């Protein structure tokens, strides 16, 4: 075993009953000395490195002539005097052999992390020298953390997209189908996962040009969704992932269930394609009074009503769609289906919950469109518009597709900084100009709602290590009072910082009139109530940090109502997974699964325990399967609150807690405003 | 299990 | 037990030790008498007819409204002076079964036999009253059988195409792909079958821009168009068939061929997509010397020469590709891939073999292209282009992707006319009718080869069943010259009626300029060779009609050098398994697979007697299982040495053979001229 | 029954 691995396996070797934490720093040092300063290649000069690593198709040679070479060299010396040093061996690990950049044979390593982190600064800040530093300073706090793919793809010619994700709407016809597949393999040889909403797509046994039971429902666009995402596997080094949403009125509701069941047959199962259910406040209800539901046929809305059903208010349109004998429906029972959705997530954890209500009750653009379906983490919520793809030589009609420009803020080292306001607005520029360069030829709305809508996706995470290094339990109303002044500051500021692109841009998101930001609906919470901090000890993290107050908010609101905004969208958790390690964080604002992670990589087995893990906090590092689901979901929707979008809320469930118990954890989920339910993970 | 639900599970 | 069906099931009840073969034509009275004009709706007139039959969406209105009624008034009346009676119970019972129309709920019939006659003639003529009633005179003398596609759907609203067949290529590229997937589910919502060239598709394990070994080869691209038929695979009516062509020197070509194998796992097996294989002659060569062979990758091949591997000649470029240390390539054993093929053709009926010289070397119109690949059916030899599509909002390079319009000659029935001209230059103008009325918008390339090549097929049929109907064995010489006449004076027609209708119109084909037809390559062994029967009994049978002397087609290839062509194709021999039954028919000019063929319609069985089959021909209905496989590909050599595009030859092999065997009748077809092979079936 | 081409299988 080598020397770095076999100290990092002393953390569990227990002397006078305390786990070894610091052979840790050990293990990074060894790992250092041994494998990393041994094999990176090492040049004379900066001015060499660079020249080797453009002419070679390792980076992009645009977005390093914005700059003159003093500027890079006095950015990346910026990067390398804050003197970095990774605090745990799995962070050095992760980012050196998944982030790093290595060359074409991977013998070597050819980026530290303070070069990623100055290549990825220099192409944000596009020919800024000032903005490029304090991009590095930013980074190198780890006060930011960009998204998988941004910080892996930003300034390399080698790539894919810098995007996350793609929300796809698929429409009602062959022609849109076809090229729902073709945009979903072309979406995902770009590395960024896809979700596609087919609550549009017609019941299985529906009429094809007024020949009836001629359709095989939506279960065959599944497959052939499946299909190509296992085509377009990226290599095989990530395997494809692609996600399909289905509103739970819709009547192939069953049947989209029925494929994530392991006693499901190979000609219904469908394997790389995950599934999410998207649910109305009127399924609940329904659920709620034990009477009969209905699902419908969505085609015979669409000709009935000359809309298509999730287009429609179902808590409104329900009874008009009973009653409407032209509209082809069968009786099910709401509670059984309940049952049915809470025994899938316990045995495979699908499908994703999304409580289309809670996500529309407080959605800004529903004048552009109601959120009718989440992202492949769940945590995306934006309007979308369905493109009516026609035939060949003939105009297409090009609607809004979601895209993830992710990126996430270590709220650790952002309260440790006291810089909330100045990260938020790096970020919010970071991720503006992900999503102004981002160009894709090959999904049309896609780029049209990229460039029409500017939606971004700042999320946070290290939410449980911050509280649990400050002495507080995650499901104490401390944590959830800290999360709540600091979501708003994260949510001020991020508003505040679009307000002030769209002033000096002179440009607001498509459709932003009808928002509830220019109609100052959106503020309504934050002119009425006060988010400071309830509590003397959650009031002390926030010392030095102007917390924002009602009159702030009130003056906020005023700036948006005569500058407008920028973004459609700001917020949203990801799920913050691989690239966690690398911050040393805690993933996204879940709390943390186990206390010590037991890795298996090759022929090792290597320890991670959680960052700032030790004897005096091991019990404010409660395991997330240990605590009260409720008060995670209180913890969620506090943060929600200060959210646009959705959180990737994963769901930790013991052996022991039956359907019922999951099923009254998402009631509760739903009563509570949480938006989305990510995944279902069973101890 | 397959604990099914009550009406009491609809109200917080 | 119906009344027709125990009277059909009287056929096998042998009395006197014969066969009770008169019990057929009372099995047809009774179907008819008890089932047929008992569930035939009739009105007072047949201006009630077509009114209800236009009004209730059952016809086209179009293609009625060219003619006054009184014009199709007399259609019909001329098409039922002929007073057709059919003359087995199987015959009527497929017509009436599968191209009948019928109401809404399949309850009732609307159409006889005389009256989809007279609606097909109407549709064929376009306006021209004698020439409806020349073609209503040739489908009730049943001398030319409109494909199935054709006499199903024409002049009807609840259509797809009156195409049977299509042809696409499929380039290296995920544009390419995705758009050829949307064209095969495009094409087979239409109701066609689609074939599919995946041998430029680069190979397993190749580089995707600087990204090595990240292809999964032409079978992800199998698995993505297997699903896509099963998908688009005509709501249920008939499973979506398709076809996937390689050539044998593609490196997937194993991969290509495992994909059939039963013992394949789900993941690398297919279902719906039947594989043909393109062997050209140097496989061949290398074959019979015992050499090692080289199956090459695509890619490496396309950048070292800037052409596809199947655009270049495989008998010149295999020494370049092997000298080559640029193309990558694998060894593999040219005798062991042939045996493999065989035991393939012997297990499961697949691939289907085509081999690409024996097309080339007789193919008119290499200058367009050479034949790549064939149809579904393995009779489609015609040139096809690759259609280069690019990004979205980027103008795609269309190409030539072929479109088969077939028709099959009844040569007993031509034969009992004396009607061989006649019959011919009526079928080629209905094909080039058919031809010009079909547009298909979702495939650019399909909808271009049919503008521009104006390719139709004219195929023929009950070919065993004439020879055996004269006293003729099939394996016979005498049976050898009729067919060689026969498709002689076939083809002089056919050639004679395209050059008459390129005159007529003052337009030939695309690129005619640079076909054999032009510079009179094509007439040189008509010219030369004189194709009259050499024996006393065939010379009989064609007494009372002219036959084309060596004077003769010198004056014809000076006319069509005057004139032109208007047809790039002209005959290819479908297998016409269905429609065989309305036109009491053996299918296609394969032998006869059973005397009496049993079938199974419900809970009863349907016994179907051969065309003619007696007790003094008995033994001149020769199974085809029986039948020497030499002598059967000897027939078909010469029959195939006067059709243009190929012949659907299907192997009937005994299970005593072995795999030697059946590679010995492959090695035998390939050198007598045979240009594809369909089936290998085991009795 | 897989039988190996011996030769003079390719000619005729
Ligand atoms: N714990 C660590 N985390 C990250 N990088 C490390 C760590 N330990 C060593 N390295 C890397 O290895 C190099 C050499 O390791 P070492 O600890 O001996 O450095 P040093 O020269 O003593 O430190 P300094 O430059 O701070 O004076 C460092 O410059 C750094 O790039
Ligand atoms: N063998 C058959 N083939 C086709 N149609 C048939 C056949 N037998 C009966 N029919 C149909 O049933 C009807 C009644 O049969 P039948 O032969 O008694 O009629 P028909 O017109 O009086 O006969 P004929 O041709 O001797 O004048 C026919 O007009 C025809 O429509
Ligand atoms: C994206 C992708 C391509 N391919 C294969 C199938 C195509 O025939 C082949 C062509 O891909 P292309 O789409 O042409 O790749 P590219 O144009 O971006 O780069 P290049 O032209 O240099 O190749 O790649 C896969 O097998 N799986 C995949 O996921
Ligand atoms: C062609 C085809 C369509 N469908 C389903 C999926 C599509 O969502 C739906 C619409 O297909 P369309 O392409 O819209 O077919 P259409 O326009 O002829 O039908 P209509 O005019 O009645 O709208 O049909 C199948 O399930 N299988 C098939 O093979
Ligand atoms: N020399 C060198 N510096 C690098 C390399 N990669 C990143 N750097 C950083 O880039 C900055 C420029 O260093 P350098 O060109 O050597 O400046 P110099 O000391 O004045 O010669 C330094 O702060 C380095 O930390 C490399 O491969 N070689
Ligand atoms: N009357 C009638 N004739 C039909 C129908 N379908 C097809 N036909 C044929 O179309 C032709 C129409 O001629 P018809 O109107 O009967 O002339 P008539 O005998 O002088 O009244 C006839 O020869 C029929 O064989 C139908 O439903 N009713
Ligand atoms: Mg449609
Ligand atoms: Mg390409």
């Amino acid at each position: 075993v080598p020397k770095w691995i076999q100290l990092n396996n002393e953390i569990m070797i227990q002397k006078d009953g305390k786990f070894q934490f610091d052979k840790d720093k050990e293990a990074v040092h060894s790992y250092f000395v041994d494998y990393i300063n041994q094999n990176t290649v090492f040049f004379h000069n900066l001015k060499e490195k660079l020249d080797y690593l453009v002419e070679n198709q390792y980076y992009e040679e645009e977005f390093l002539s914005l700059y003159s070479f003093e500027d890079i060299k006095e950015v990346f010396k910026t990067a390398y005097a804050k003197k970095f040093r990774f605090p745990s061996f799995m962070s050095a690990f992760k980012f050196y052999n998944d982030y790093a950049l290595k060359t074409n044979d991977k013998k070597k390593i050819l980026e530290r992390y303070e070069d990623r982190i100055s290549i990825v600064a220099l192409f944000f800040a596009n020919g800024d020298t000032e903005k490029a530093k304090e991009y590095v300073n930013l980074m190198i706090n780890q006060e930011y953390q960009p998204s998988t793919p941004t910080f892996l793809n930003a300034g390399r010619k080698r790539r894919g997209e810098l995007v996350s994700c793609f929300l796809l709407e698929v429409n009602d016809s062959l022609n849109d189908i076809s090229r729902a597949i073709d945009i979903s393999m072309q979406l995902s040889k770009l590395g960024g996962g896809v979700s596609l909403n087919l609550s549009k797509l017609r019941a299985k046994g529906e009429a094809i040009k007024d020949v009836e039971n001629a359709t095989k429902g939506v279960v065959g666009v599944m497959k052939l969704l499946d299909n190509a995402f296992r085509y377009a596997d990226q290599m095989g080094q990530r395997q494809g992932s692609g996600a399909a949403y289905l509103n739970i009125f819709h009547r192939d509701i069953n049947d989209f269930l029925d494929t994530k069941k392991i006693s499901a047959d190979e000609d219904v199962r469908v394997k790389t394609l995950s599934i999410g259910v998207v649910i109305p406040d009127k399924f609940v209800e329904l659920a709620r009074e034990d009477k009969a539901a209905y699902v419908f046929y969505p085609h015979t809305i669409y000709k009935e009503y000359g809309q298509h059903m999730d287009e429609m208010d179902m808590n409104e349109m329900y009874d008009k769609f009973v009653d409407n004998p032209r509209v082809k429906k069968e009786k099910i029972n709401p509670r059984k289906l309940l049952e049915k959705l809470a025994m899938l997530r316990s045995e495979s954890g699908y499908p994703y919950i999304m409580f289309q209500d809670n996500v529309n009750k407080v959605h800004a653009n529903n004048h552009i469109s109601k959120v009718k379906f989440s992202n492949l983490c769940s945590e995306v919520l934006q309007a979308s518009q369905v493109s009516s793809y026609t035939d060949y030589d003939e105009e297409d009609e090009i609607g809004l597709d979601i895209s993830c420009n992710l990126g996430s803020l270590n709220i650790l080292n952002v309260m440790e900084h006291k810089s909330i306001e100045k990260t938020v607005k790096l970020a919010t520029d970071s991720l503006t100009h992900v999503s102004e360069t981002t160009d894709i030829r090959n999904a049309p709305a896609v780029r049209r709602a990229n460039k029409a809508m500017k939606s971004i996706g700042l999320g946070a995470m290290n939410l449980h290590g911050y509280l649990a290094q400050n002495g507080i339990a995650y499901e104490s109303p401390e944590a959830r009072d800290f999360a709540n002044t600091f979501f708003m500051m994260v949510n001020f500021y991020s508003i505040q910082r679009s307000a002030e692109i769209a002033k000096e841009k002179g440009e607001t998101f498509d459709q932003y009139e009808g928002s509830t930001y220019a109609t100052g609906e959106y503020f309504d919470k934050y002119v009425s109530t006060d988010f400071s901090p309830k509590y003397e000890k959650i009031a002390n993290l926030f010392e030095g940090m102007h917390i924002p107050t009602t009159e702030d908010w009130k003056k906020l609101k005023a700036f948006v109502a005569e500058h407008g905004m920028y973004h459609s969208y700001r917020l949203c958790i990801a799920p913050t997974g691989s690239i966690s390690y690398v911050q040393s964080s805690t993933a996204s604002v879940m709390p943390i699964m186990e206390r010590i992670e037991e890795r298996t990589y090759g022929n090792s087995k290597t320890y991670y325990p959680m960052p700032g893990l030790a004897s005096n906090n091991w019990f404010f590092y409660k395991e997330a399967y240990d605590m009260d689901m409720f008060k995670v979901v209180d913890m969620i929707a506090t943060i929600q609150q200060h959210i646009d979008q959705g959180i990737s809320f994963t769901l930790f469930l013991k052996d022991t807690m039956t359907t019922r118990d999951l099923n009254r954890i998402d009631l509760y989920a739903h009563h509570r405003g949480i938006k989305t339910i990510y995944y279902a993970r069973t101890k | 299990t397959v604990e099914p639900l009550k009406d009491d599970d609809f109200y917080f």
